[PDB]
């Protein structure tokens, strides 16, 4: 519902469409769209790129409690604080004897 | 069924033809799952499908192909995964507007005995993002491979909600039959590569092209610059599959002042130079018909050396001439895809630079360029040489292609195919082709 | 009982590493930004380099310059006022030694304005028991940090000391939760500084882990990254003194290195030579490095003995021994023949610690630094009282006692040895 | 512009192409013949894609 | 070993069930790369060990 | 006949990373705390129990 | 396997990567030595080999 | 990625055919 180039002056037609011309294309064989050149067409770009030196890291867990009876105590420190449900994941043997 | 001759050509592109147009209905959100398991069994078929590729054509090592295999299908599939090019763009709703896609047809395709595996799982990753279709067309000595490779990615994609013909490809080919696949009326693109044999012609045929093609592009050393390494990256970045990847090193261009320490540098570790009798004796080899031979292409170092008489030791990896004149006659700048290399003379910094300006128009395309310097006490300098030189990419200490695995190089820069022109003519770059080429838009207003 | 081993998450170091990672703190969700510096690092333009790298992508940013050489309990209660006036959401400390701790007690009383400090005075301080339990930290921030001297490994280590304005009275924290989430170790900041605070620092280091190895907290976690820093410590800093930057190698491993002791000191507590030279380096005005510098050759003669007055069941049974621990530093670092003693081992580690102050450059005694004989026999007696209880001899396996220890603090002013 | 493409170079080119109109019968009479008739004799029709 | 293999990955599509296994073999193959990062872990759990 | 098979991974698991092109002057001296403890106590480890 | 392996990290290897683990990091062969000597397994006279 | 020398597969299943007689590979 809108004519097709535009119109003149006395009216209040839609004002941001590009005009007819300024509308090309890059071939002519069959079902061949268009689109609108402008200063990209003519422009040309290039990359360069320099060596930069890489870098390397040393990364943990937050801690690691070891010595020789120390299970029970540690894993009473994870109640006091906030947390109310376990899941466990186990191997077979682990779980037909006492461990 | 097999495609012989041209009376059944034209009932195999009916019969895509059928099925491309069933194809430009789906919605966006079952073709980002084509393209998951599409990808994945190209990657998981690395190393049944490089062994494949060696018996028959005869070049190349095994080790080589199978870590270039593998980061043409994974660059592939991270970059392209979110990008919308299916029904709705955009959507700007202040008058009222919308950006509606479509696709283009049907996409024609040509393959070289170089890389008979690698750019095919790259055109069949994109025609298959974008809603339309291809048709292979390869080379005599490498038909197995590439109508393979071709399989695996369509019968994994019939299985996730497809249609069932999508791709197709010649067996038993020849040129008389090759002629017919670039005046049929409905087909519209030709992605063609190789050396300068086919792709100019593909650009003279009444029909829109791009090609991806390789430029001899040089290397220049200065004064300033570090000799112990840059000498050991250009000998790494050429005997990787015996240089026959595109856009590798081809000449070295050096300075006066440090020639006669980079000569002797190139014979303790791995070089061997020449010049006398045996200079013209390599130069009747690679130029037989004024074009190039395909009796070396991909060949190991020391097997051309016994084509023209005399004899090399074996764990050498290149050779290396000198001369003095730059055009046409002398053959040591067309690219050659062997393990070979040319080496000038120039007096200063300034005259290296317009040694190589005419090395580059003379392939006619501009892929890359690269120097080697100090880069924190000369600012001027590397920036000068961003203003003379016409190509897409200009390094800076730093090889060519890539390295293989063992190191910590760069690693977000795209790989040397996947990039093409759009003409032959003179001063022209290039760019990186992806899934904005193969997609006109239009817009409705109300 | 059970030992530990903490450490923060990730500690990121080459040449040329500060605007990469920065580049990870905006790809995340952060957009406040609060900024704490030194004084002399704000005229110049090193500030400069992390605000302009933070801004061309946008995030607001504020300095906050006036920690001078020590806290004072009443600036750091300005920056918590500055606090929740902007909303910070992450912390970039800067500075080497003393700013950092600054930064590390406005932090705490930004998560917890309530908090009086009567209850963070009493309830931690000292870091062997465990039964209390400090409050979670890290709802609304995370901090950060950066080096710029080399000999204090104060980034990845939960210690922070504050002094009182009113008596002039000394309050230490230490708990397992005041260590940064992000270290950096970066030598491209330090090329410039002259050569005298490059062999008081570099000189830290080496008494900062010389006795992470005798103490009484040390497992076979700890034991070796402390070896590694004396070997790094005898090929390199002669060379990183006689030069500077033109030997710009050497002068990154020594940056590299003192932090690595500081992962020793963080989970084995320090001997007593790290409290003698805190109260003379801040009731004199010397500068701390220069102290224990001066006073390492001395305690050597004195933990290596018999010792009458020694716990029983610690340090006596259940750890070996502090004497044939010094001869394994004198063999793995190779100054001795293949035939050797005990005691000839501990002799020529002895002239290896003489040697290196020759030809650094340091005075003798302290006598030649700067003290006149004025104060010195009048202020011994409320000076030696105060090393017994500033956090020392939890390590230092001779238990020492009072008319003692300035013996030591009376044979370093006249240039005599001490002996039994 | 059907020469310009076969040169040997790169081209582009400004062209036209018959467009048409489409009147179905929920629309309006009144209106819809009076715009075309407006945008046809502006310039005496050579303004392109008309 | 074998278990403990078994538990990172029981926590990852637990926290995240629309991502599938199909993705996480082609980003994250090799520690070297620093490019394409991983969604953060940590909301509605901690792993003990 | 399960202090051996798993002791002999600790070993190998170490001289490996003492001679990797990725080594810093950080991850050393832990590599070579574990050679010097596994040479005087593993033969006793399986000797007497 | 990590007895006959060590024989093949220490030659002249023709096939070598190269601006990494040439001349960035320093070699393999003699940093097989040093664990010799922190091990307690030489005498103080001796060569490479 | 490490294991510094690039190994190429003729010289991997020489130590895998000399390690099972009980021979010691060498070149
Ligand atoms: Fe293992």
């Amino acid at each position: 519902n809108t004519p097709a180039s535009q119109g003149g002056i006395g009216d209040l037609y839609n004002f941001k469409l590009a005009p007819s011309l300024t509308l090309g294309c890059g071939s002519w064989g069959g079902n061949s769209i268009s689109e609108n050149v402008g200063p990209k067409h003519l422009i040309n770009k290039k990359t360069v790129a320099k060596r930069a030196e890489n870098m390397l890291w040393h990364k943990l867990p937050k801690s690691i409690y070891f010595r020789r009876g120390s299970l029970p105590i540690a894993l009473d420190e994870v109640i006091t604080d906030g947390h109310k449900r376990a899941l466990i994941v186990t191997d077979r043997f682990l779980f037909n004897n006492g461990y | 069924m097999a495609v012989t001759n041209v009376a059944e050509l034209n009932a195999l592109v009916e019969r895509v033809k059928k099925a491309q147009r069933e194809y430009a209905s789906f919605t966006q959100e079952q073709v980002d799952k084509i393209f998951r398991a599409a990808a994945l069994a190209a990657a998981d078929a690395r190393i049944p499908l490089a062994k494949m590729a060696v018996a028959e054509s005869g070049m190349g090592i095994v080790e080589d192909k199978v870590i270039k295999n593998h980061f043409a299908s994974e660059y592939i599939y991270n970059a392209y995964k979110d990008e919308k090019t299916c029904g709705v763009l955009s959507e700007d709703d202040t008058f009222g507007t919308i950006t509606i896609a479509e696709p283009i047809g049907i996409i024609c395709g040509i393959v070289p005995t170089t890389n008979p595996t690698s750019t095919a799982i790259f055109k069949s990753l994109i025609s298959l993002k974008t809603r339309n279709a291809i048709i292979f067309s390869p080379h005599p000595r490498a038909k197995d491979a590439t109508n393979k490779a071709a399989d695996i990615v369509l019968q994994a994609a019939i299985a996730a909600g497809a249609p069932k013909d999508l791709i197709g490809w010649i067996d038993q080919p020849s040129v008389e039959l090759s002629n017919a696949l670039m005046h049929h009326p409905d087909i519209n693109l030709i992605l063609a590569t190789g050396g300068p044999g086919m792709v100019k012609a593909a650009y003279s045929s009444g029909k829109p092209a791009i090609g991806v093609g390789a430029g001899n592009t040089p290397v220049v050393i200065d004064e300033t610059a570090d000799i112990k390494r840059a000498v050991a990256s250009v000998l790494m970045s050429k005997t990787f599959d015996n240089g026959v990847i595109c856009a590798s090193e081809q000449s070295v261009v050096v300075v006066d002042s440090v020639y006669d320490a980079v000569r002797e540098r190139f014979a303790t570790h791995g070089g061997y130079l020449l010049q006398g009798k045996e200079l013209k004796a390599v130069q009747d080899v690679i130029l037989k018909n004024g074009a190039l031979n395909a009796a070396i292409v991909g060949q190991p170092a020391y097997k051309i050396a016994e084509l023209a008489g005399f004899s090399v030791p074996e764990n050498t990896k290149i050779l290396i001439g000198e001369v003095t004149v730059v055009d046409e006659s002398e053959p040591f700048a067309h690219e050659k895809l062997s393990p070979t290399l040319a080496m000038y003379r120039a007096k200063d910094f300034e005259d290296a630079v317009e040694k190589a300006e005419k090395l580059v128009a003379m392939g006619g395309i501009g892929h890359t360029s690269c120097l080697y310097t100090d880069q924190d006490n000369q600012p001027a300098r590397v920036s000068y040489f961003g203003q003379k030189m016409k190509t897409a990419r200009i390094l800076i200490n730093t090889p060519a292609s890539q390295g293989g695995i063992g190191d910590l190089y760069n690693f977000k820069l795209a790989p040397s195919l996947t990039l093409g022109c759009g003409s032959w003519g003179g001063n022209s770059i290039s760019e990186n082709v992806g899934p904005k080429h193969l997609i006109n838009k239009k817009t409705v207003a109300k | 009982n059970m030992l530990w081993h903490k450490l923060p998450k990730s500690i990121y170091f080459r040449r040329g590493s500060l605007p990469i990672a920065l580049d990870e703190v905006i790809t995340d969700g952060h957009k406040r930004a609060l900024i704490v510096t030194d004084r002399f690092l704000f005229n110049n333009g090193y500030a400069d380099q992390i605000t302009s790298v933070l801004k061309a992508a946008g995030v607001e940013t504020e300095v906050f310059f006036e920690v001078e050489a020590d806290p004072t309990l009443s600036i750091v209660r300005k920056g918590a006022e500055l606090a929740n006036s902007f909303k910070p959401d992450v912390i970039i400390a800067l500075g080497g030694g003393s700013p950092m701790d600054a930064a590390k007690i406005m932090w705490v009383m930004y998560e917890h304005p309530e908090t009086h400090f009567e209850e963070l005075a009493l309830r931690f301080m000292d870091i062997r028991k465990r039964i209390y339990k400090f409050p979670k930290m890290g709802v609304k921030a995370k901090m950060i940090a950066v080096t710029t001297t080399s000999g204090t490994g104060s980034e990845v280590t939960p210690f922070a000391v504050v002094t009182d304005d009113a008596t002039g009275q000394k309050y230490p924290l230490a708990d397992y939760a005041l260590t940064p989430d992000m270290a950096i170790v970066d030598a491209n900041l330090v090329m410039d500084m002259p050569k005298s605070l490059c062999a008081f620092g570099g000189l830290d280091a080496v008494t900062h882990a010389m006795e992470a190895y005798v103490s009484v907290l040390a497992s076979e976690f700890s034991d070796g990254q402390a070896l590694q820093a004396l070997k790094l410590l005898k090929e390199y800093l002669p060379a990183s003194y006689h030069e500077g930057s033109k030997n710009p190698v050497a002068r990154e491993r020594v940056h590299s290195a003192a932090t690595i002791a500081g992962i020793a000191f963080a989970n084995a507590f320090l001997g007593v030579c790290h409290s003698m030279a805190h109260k003379l380096g801040s009731q004199f005005h010397i500068p701390h490095g220069l102290a224990n510098a001066l006073l390492i050759c001395n305690v050597i003669r004195y933990n290596a003995n018999d010792n009458p007055t020694k716990q029983t069941a610690f340090s006596q049974y259940d750890r070996p021994q502090a004497r044939r621990r010094y001869a394994e530093i004198a063999d793995h670092l190779g100054l001795s023949a293949p035939g050797d003693r005990t005691a000839a081992k501990i002799e020529k580690l002895l002239a290896w610690l003489e040697t290196l102050k020759a030809e650094l450059g340091i005075p003798k005694s302290i006598r030649e630094a700067g003290v006149q004989e004025a104060d010195f026999l009048a202020n011994v007696d409320k000076l030696s009282e105060d090393a017994f209880d500033d956090q020392c001899t939890g390590a230092n396996p001779r238990y020492p006692l009072i008319s003692e220890l300035k013996q030591i603090l009376l044979d370093t002013y006249y240039g005599r040895d001490y002996v039994e």
